[PDB]
RNA sequence: AGAACGCAGCGAAAUGCGAUACGUAAUGUGAAUUGCAGAAUUCCGUGAAUCAUCGAAUCUUUG
RNA sequence: UGAAAAGAACUUUGAAAAGAGAGUGAAAAAGUAC
RNA sequence: CCACGUCAACAGCAGUUGGACGUGG
RNA sequence: GCCAGCACCUUUGCUGGC
């Protein structure tokens, strides 16, 4: 049904892995998605097993919304970095997926690149915040639904 | 020794002697707003039509006790709560309610008949299927000529059989034309079969004699005909869908029994 | 408040309570089921 | 004729089979309109016993749980083994 | 000890004693947590697997 | 004779089928509860309501004799 | 003979019953578990006898 | 625990002696 | 064995605000790594003991701790973190 | 030692005893089938002999005991003499505590579940060291002596037969298939049948019964047919002449085997309904004959253990010679009057009167109480397996009843009830119609594997259907192919 | 199907009539599918309702040439289910396959001794 | 007229009936019913219907 | 959704959810508020 | 409530945890 | 019923105090 969506590949030259209706922003890893990035998916993976230890977040193009005055990277091309660890998990619980996809393959080894990698609105969790009065405002925990795929090159 | 004098033509037929006169009722200026004029006026008194329910209206009680608080009341409505309700639903301004008058029956419309007016109507339509070349235009085909339109015998009363429905059909030639209505055109029809709109099928010809009916019970069926008589006919008959010309089929006796009239009606140009 | 007394009145609607629907499933694959609860 | 079967079904559970065990009690479950005099009667007449004690609650299944008592003599093991 | 919220309640209900006197032993936790019974604790009190403060 | 409905129970008196019909309860007051077993079984649906079915008769036969009489 | 265990053997000759005696392909299937059983016979028993002639031999 | 190897090898090594003797 | 004081006259009067105890935890836990050279730090009940038997205002300032060693390495690593 | 204290266990002399413990390692499916194997090569050395000199040149032992020989899984004259006969011993001795209800214990308890099993292993090798002191106390081996090597020669069939309990115990750790129990009886037969039937014949001479003449099936069907290498010809068909007719011996492993495997085919057939559909579906037959297979071993082993009335125990007190309480009053196993020579008249009447020649028609009285006694023993430890544990009629009837009403979920019905009258009445005279055809088949001849044969080639369809099943059912090299699979429902 | 008229609805009603209205036999109309050539002279007829005895071979769809005894028919949804083929999934997973009856035609019998007494018998409406 | 709470082999949704509890009867029919998992009854004449009966025996509690 | 549930076997990967490839069918960007 | 089994949703993150979910008593 | 000691793996037994 889904996917590329940029479709050439083709697929004796490509592995695939998608993420399906969990609970990790759609805000943060549409940065993350755009960030990766590109890079093998060892590249991306210790990338993101660093960013756990100490090393922020990944740089953030667009949603880049004040915050404070910041700050020290890094800060390529960007000088506003964060630390969500909640969308490197879900980033994470993707890319093993693509590499014990890409370990039967059986294609390998230098190669990569990720080709294309896109978030879907899975939609939004609809909860609610107390404020005044009886009159209550709306509070959004944000779900997505991710997909991965990769490329010889 | 000739007037508007006829040949007779027969089922047999092979026509071997002569008719009577054709009617001076089929003469008088074609005219077809008084012919769309009273095809509509006929079947806006059959027809009526239904909608939304609920009521009409009005589960749901109002006097306008809309509450403010932005933009307004709005403007409308009141009660309430939880649904529904706003407006609603009470509208319109409905996402889910009525329309604004939920057809309406009530609305007395028709068109009333006059007796003047009646006998102007049926002349008109006598003299509307003395035509010729508004067969084609119409949409039916005739291959036969000339005799137009079509003379048959008394014997068309007596079938019955089948198989002389098909020995009438190839005489009056036609028949092709028959063969047209039970083909694809004819298809499925939607949700406008209902009310009859419909999907896209067109009509054969007519068959009119003058004493009966005959109309008997397998006259009855035989694709796109229909029957009809000389004492009782009319313009959904004599033109469906008021698009004036069709093929029309006669039978001797017509003239006699049409002529004598009072009544207190006849041609004029 | 009071009504016809009594101790009966408590003892139906303790019975309505576990008579309760909930819940199950295997009859939503069979139907024609147009989603409830 | 407007008697009623009281018994409707004998209960059983882990509670209830314990009870079997501690003294020869047997644990039923009867009719809401049930009364003390024919729980006695109706498991005389269904097992042959003499009751020593009927006592009755509610329990939200509704219908109304009763507490026989039967006699040492009895054997509740080998009648239970019947049920 | 881990899904022990039963073995504190039943542990402390058979010495009568407010939850938090009652002590489980590191050890043999595991030998606490197979009990499930108001007799299975009897028998943990007896050895001194289960103590009371 | 063999059998258990439907033209052997309608036309029985009477007293020999109520006999039979509480010694047919006491086959599924022995198998009631629980001891439903899991069941159905179509055997204790049926003389279930057999017992419905001829309780039926029974008290029929006596409204019907008391309108005779 | 009493009630009991004339009931305990009505059941318990329905047991023996049920038959379904042999077909020519169930006949054909114990013959190969029986001829595969017999020649797993066949070379342990033949193992053991050759060289125990030897022992009386060799050991008079 | 043993293993399945000392079971083993206290067999072949009994009927060795046996015969030896 | 060696045997250190970790100096808590740094940064533990200059902390409160509240919360000395769970921020000073922890800074025993990264000085004990860079002392010893290891990942993992047991941080015994001991030293949970040490520092909060004052509580929180509420240090005793310097304390002396027994760290021992290492060579297991990573697999399962040793570092007793209270005396040894 | 003493002091003092209060025990009454024997905890001090257990590890001053080298007894065993067992492994560890387990490897599938080419090294359950090669250790199996091993396992089976290592019996197979049967052929070697066992120490001692005095007794194995002038007697040469005493006559082969054709008795004991099928159930034990031994061969006289080696270092299994005694097979599983302890181990299958300790069983019974805890079959009948347990069962009795002298001792009460349930089975669900992994604690006590494991006691039971540790206790028969301990008791296999205590009935280990007083088997292999009746077995000098039988004079058996043809010589009676003081302290000496009637010493040594007790102590290496022990130390040869914690071996065959180590067997036992490896196969069953997942390093073989089946048990090692069912083999070495399955091997038992291996080692006797085609030495009694292919064999070969050789020429010497000897006053007791020697296995000179042995080696049936070529004796008798080639000389009927033609001539060999060997200078034979004429048909030997039937006689009661001291030569064997060869045909007799050859008739009655086939005629055993036809009917004793076709028991097994006699099932219980237990209907569902069903399996996917609302209709009849599978006819779920159960198999009769290894339910039973237990029992029967239990049964049969017991007719050479009684003190009052069976062979190995009233053979010690008919060759000790004082005479007290126990005495030959048990049995008199001594030479007779007879032609044959056999216990003239014992109180084991629940010995059985075939040989390795034609059954005995001539004494009706003894095949009675023989048929007798091993049906009400068929009976005995049936409600015995019954009692403990398994797949208890109690407990699984009331598992799956009460699991499935409420659940997950939920869902409803079983068979359970309506097996409930067909099985546990089916599970009792399922093993008295099995010591009924083991004697039977016994009467038309056959010995030394008499009961072993039988148990063994429909302990090989046994075997037969559950890897057909597993093959065709399950996947692998398959017979689904033909037709499958289950339909029904919408 | 249903022969004109007495009852004039259009309409998604009259197919409701089938759909919902009137069990087993007046599914006995919806359930007949005609005879052959050879029986249809032996018993006199045209159409007969159908038997799940009987042999039956499809003629219009996609699986519009086998033959095979009925395994199930329903008398709700008004469809025959053909023994066999269906079409199996590798473990076992089997399927029904269902068809309508009037794209059938019956070819072998199974009829009984008063079965077709009734039928024959000048049919009705005897409800 | 209407309503409560029950009933079941199951009980989501709908209405079928009343401690006898989707029961069944009297006409009447013909190979499939018990929604399905599942448990079983029927099939060359007594299983099975509201196809048609303002038609029936039983009928709690409230009104 | 579809004529018919044929409502996706089996295999690999994943804590699971799920994904990869594959199966069914006329059509699966007809894969379940379809 | 109590006991046992679970984490899809729900708990303002999270969860090996629950008053939640589900089934007994 | 509660508490303590000794025997006992536990289930229990014995002795003393309240």
């Amino acid at each position: 049904m889904a996917r590329y969506g940029a479709t050439s590949t083709n697929p004796a030259k490509s592995a695939s892995a998608r993420g399906s209706y969990l609970r990790v922003s759609f805000k943060n890893t549409r940065e993350t998605a755009q960030a990766i990035n590109g890079w093998e998916l060892t590249k991306a993976q210790k990338y993101l097993e660093q960013v756990l230890d100490h090393q922020r977040a990944i740089p953030f193009r667009r949603f880049n919304s004040s915050i404070g005055r910041t700050a020290q990277g890094k800060e390529f091309g960007v000088t506003k970095a964060r630390w969500p660890a909640k969308s490197v998990k879900f980033v994470q619980g993707l890319l093993q997926n693509a590499a014990a996809n890409a370990e039967a393959k059986g294609l390998d080894a230098t190669k990569l690149y990720v080709s294309h990698i896109q978030v879907n609105q899975a939609p939004k969790q609809r909860r609610r915040t107390y404020r005044a009065h009886g009159r209550i405002n709306k509070y959004e925990s944000s779900p997505s639904h991710i997909e991965l795929v990769v490329t010889e090159k | 020794m000739s007037r508007p004098q006829v040949t007779v033509h027969s089922l047999t037929g092979e026509a071997t002697a002569n008719a009577l006169p054709l009617p001076a009722v089929f003469s008088a200026p074609i005219r077809p707003d008084i012919v769309h004029t009273v095809f509509t006026s006929v079947n806006k008194n059959k027809r009526q039509a239904y909608a939304v329910s609920e009521k009409a209206g009005h589960q749901t009680s109002a006097e306008s006790w809309g509450t403010g608080r932005a933009v307004a009341r709005i403007p409308r409505v009141g009660g309430g709560g939880t649904g529904r309700s706003g407006q609603g639903a009470f509208g319109n301004m409905c996402r889910g309610g009525r329309m604004f008058a939920p057809t309406k029956t009530w609305r007395k419309w028709n068109v009333k008949v006059n007796h003047n007016e009646k006998r102007y109507a049926t002349a008109s339509a006598i003299a509307a299927t003395a035509v010729a070349s508004l067969v084609l235009a119409r949409g039916h085909r005739v291959e036969k000529i000339p005799e137009i339109p079509l003379v048959v015998s008394t014997d068309l009363e007596s079938i019955q059989k089948t198989k002389e429905a098909v020995a009438a059909l190839k005489a009056v030639g036609a028949h092709s034309d028959l063969l047209k209505v039970l083909k694809s055109k004819k298809l499925r029809a939607g949700k406008g079969k209902y009310r009859n709109r419909r999907w896209t099928q067109r009509r054969g010809p007519l068959v009119v004699y003058a004493e009966d009916n005959g109309i008997v019970k397998a006259l009855r069926n035989v694709p796109g005909v229909e029957t009809a008589n000389v004492a009782s006919l009319n313009l959904l008959q004599l033109a469906p869908g008021a698009h004036l010309g069709r093929f029309v089929i006669w039978t001797e006796a017509a003239f006699t029994k049409l002529d004598q009239v009072w009544g207190s009606e006849t041609v004029a140009s | 408040m009071a009504a016809q007394k009594s101790f009966r009145i408590k003892q139906k609607m303790a019975k309505a309570k576990k008579q309760n629907r909930p819940l199950p499933q295997w009859i939503r694959l069979r139907t024609n089921n147009t989603i409830r609860y | 004729l407007d008697s009623y079967k009281v018994i409707e079904q004998p209960i059983t559970s882990e509670t209830a089979m314990k009870k079997v065990e501690d003294g020869n009690i047997l644990v039923f479950q009867v009719s809401m309109k049930a009364n003390k005099y024919q729980i006695k009667k109706a498991v005389k007449e269904l097992y042959e016993v003499d009751v020593l004690k009927v006592n009755t609650l509610v329990r939200p299944n509704g219908t109304k749980k009763a507490y026989v008592r039967l006699t040492a003599d009895y054997d509740a093991l080998d009648i239970a083994n019947r049920i | 000890m881990a899904n022990l919220r039963t073995q504190k309640r039943l542990a402390a209900s058979v010495v009568g004693v407010g939850k938090r006197k009652v002590w489980l032993d590191p050890n043999e936790t595991s030998e606490i947590a197979q009990a499930n019974s108001r007799n299975a604790i009897r028998k943990l009190v007896k050895n001194g697997t289960i103590v009371k403060k | 004779m063999a059998g258990v409905k439907a033209y052997e129970l309608r036309t029985k008196s009477k007293e020999q089928l109520a006999s039979q019909l509480v010694d047919l309860k006491k086959e599924l007051a022995e198998l009631k509860v629980q001891k439903l077993s899991r069941p159905s079984l179509p055997k204790i649906k049926t003389v279930r309501k057999s017992i419905a079915c001829v309780l039926t008769v029974i008290n029929e036969q006596q409204r019907e004799a008391v309108r005779q009489l | 003979l009493v009630e009991a265990p004339v009931e305990f053997v009505r059941e318990g000759t329905q047991f023996l019953a049920k038959c379904k005696k042999p077909d020519l392909k169930e006949y054909t299937k114990i013959v190969k578990a029986v001829g595969i059983g017999f020649i797993a016979v066949g070379i342990i028993g033949y193992a053991i006898k050759l060289i125990h002639i030897p022992i009386r031999y060799v050991i008079v | 625990r043993v293993d399945s190897l000392v079971v083993l090898f206290l067999s072949v090594g009994f009927i060795f002696s046996v015969i030896a003797l | 064995t060696r045997e250190y004081t970790i100096n808590l006259h740094k940064r533990l009067h200059g902390v409160s605000f509240k919360k000395r105890a769970p921020r000073a935890v922890k800074e025993i836990k990264k000085f004990a790594k860079l002392h010893m050279g290891t990942d993992d730090v047991r941080l015994a009940p001991e030293l949970n003991q040490a520092i909060w038997k004052r509580g929180v205002k509420g240090v005793e300032y310097r304390l002396r701790l027994r760290i021992s060693r290492k060579r297991n390495e990573e697999e399962d690593a040793k570092n007793p973190l209270f005396s040894y | 030692m003493s002091g003092f204290r209060l025990i009454d266990i024997v905890k001090p002399i257990l590890p001053i005893l080298p007894e065993v413990e067992l492994p560890f390692e387990k490897l599938p499916f080419d090294d359950k089938i090669v250790y199996t194997i091993f396992a089976g090569l290592i019996y197979l050395f049967a052929q070697f002999p066992l120490v001692g000199l005095p007794k194995a040149t002038t007697p040469n032992v005493n006559d082969p005991i054709y008795f004991l020989r099928g159930v034990f899984g031994c061969e006289p004259r080696t270092l299994l003499e005694f097979g599983l006969f302890p181990n299958i011993s300790s069983g019974l001795i805890l079959q009948l505590l347990a069962g009795l209800k002298v001792i009460k214990v349930n089975f669900k308890i992994q604690s006590d579940r494991e006691l039971f099993q540790s206790l028969t292993k301990v008791f296999a090798i205590v009935q280990y060291v007083i088997l292999t002191n009746i077995f000098i106390f039988a004079g058996y081996f043809g010589d009676d002596l003081s302290v000496v090597q009637i010493g040594l020669i007790n102590f290496q069939l022990v130390g040869a037969g914690i071996f065959t309990t180590l067997l036992a115990e490896v196969i069953d750790k997942g390093f073989g298939f089946s048990s090692g129990a069912m083999i070495i009886n399955t091997v038992v037969i291996a080692t006797n049948l085609v030495a009694d039937t292919f064999g070969v014949s050789q020429i010497k001479v000897g006053e007791d019964d020697q296995t000179e003449a042995q080696g049936a099936l070529i004796n008798l069907i080639q000389g009927l047919r033609s001539k060999h290498k060997t200078f034979i010809g004429g048909i030997i068909s039937a006689f009661n002449r001291d030569y064997l007719p060869n045909l007799t011996t050859t008739i009655i492993v086939l005629a055993i085997a036809i009917i004793v495997c076709y028991l097994q085919s006699v099932r219980v057939e237990l209907p569902i309904r069903s399996t996917r559909a609302r209709g009849t579906n599978n006819v779920y037959p159960i198999k009769l004959l290894y339910t039973g297979c237990l029992s029967v071993l239990f049964s049969y082993t017991i007719l050479f253990y009684i003190h009052i009335f069976a062979f190995v125990l009233i053979q010690l007190v008919a060759k000790n010679e004082p005479t007290h309480i126990i005495c030959k009053i048990m049995g008199h196993y001594e030479n007779a009057n007879n032609l044959l020579a056999v216990p003239t008249f014992p109180l084991s009447l629940l010995a059985p009167p075939t040989s390795f020649f034609k059954g005995v028609t001539q004494q009706p009285l003894t095949f009675i109480t023989y048929s007798a006694f091993i049906l009400v023993t068929g009976i005995w430890f049936a409600d015995k397996w019954q009692a403990i544990s398994g797949s208890s009629a109690r407990d699984v009837a009331l598992e799956f009843k009460d699991q499935g009403i409420t659940l997950m979920g939920r869902r409803e019905q079983n068979v359970a009830k309506e097996l409930n009258k067909v099985i546990p009445i089916a599970a009792v005279t399922g093993a008295s119609v099995l010591s009924l055809i083991t004697v039977i088949g016994e009467s038309l001849g056959l010995k030394g594997k008499a009961a072993g044969i039988v148990v063994g080639i429909a302990g090989g369809f046994s075997l037969l259907e559950v890897i057909t099943i597993e093959y065709q059912q399950s996947g692998g090299q398959s017979a689904l192919n033909q037709v499958l699979g289950v339909p029904g429902a919408m | 199907m249903a022969k004109q008229s007495l009852d004039v609805s259009s309409d998604r009603r009259k197919a409701r009539k089938a759909y919902f209205t009137a069990p087993s036999s007046q599914r006995r109309v919806l359930l007949s599918a005609p005879l052959s050539k050879e029986l249809r002279a032996q018993y006199g007829i045209k159409a007969l309702p159908i038997r799940r005895d009987d042999e039956v071979l499809v003629v219009r769809g996609s699986k519009k040439g086998q033959e095979g005894k009925i395994s199930s028919v329903y008398r709700l949804k008004f469809a025959v289910q053909v023994d066999k083929v269906t079409k199996e999934k590798v473990n076992g997973a089997s399927v029904p396959i269902n068809l309508h009856p009037s794209k059938l035609v019956i070819t072998k019998l199974h009829l009984d001794k008063d079965r077709k007494a009734l039928i024959q018998r000048k049919g009705g409406k005897l409800e």
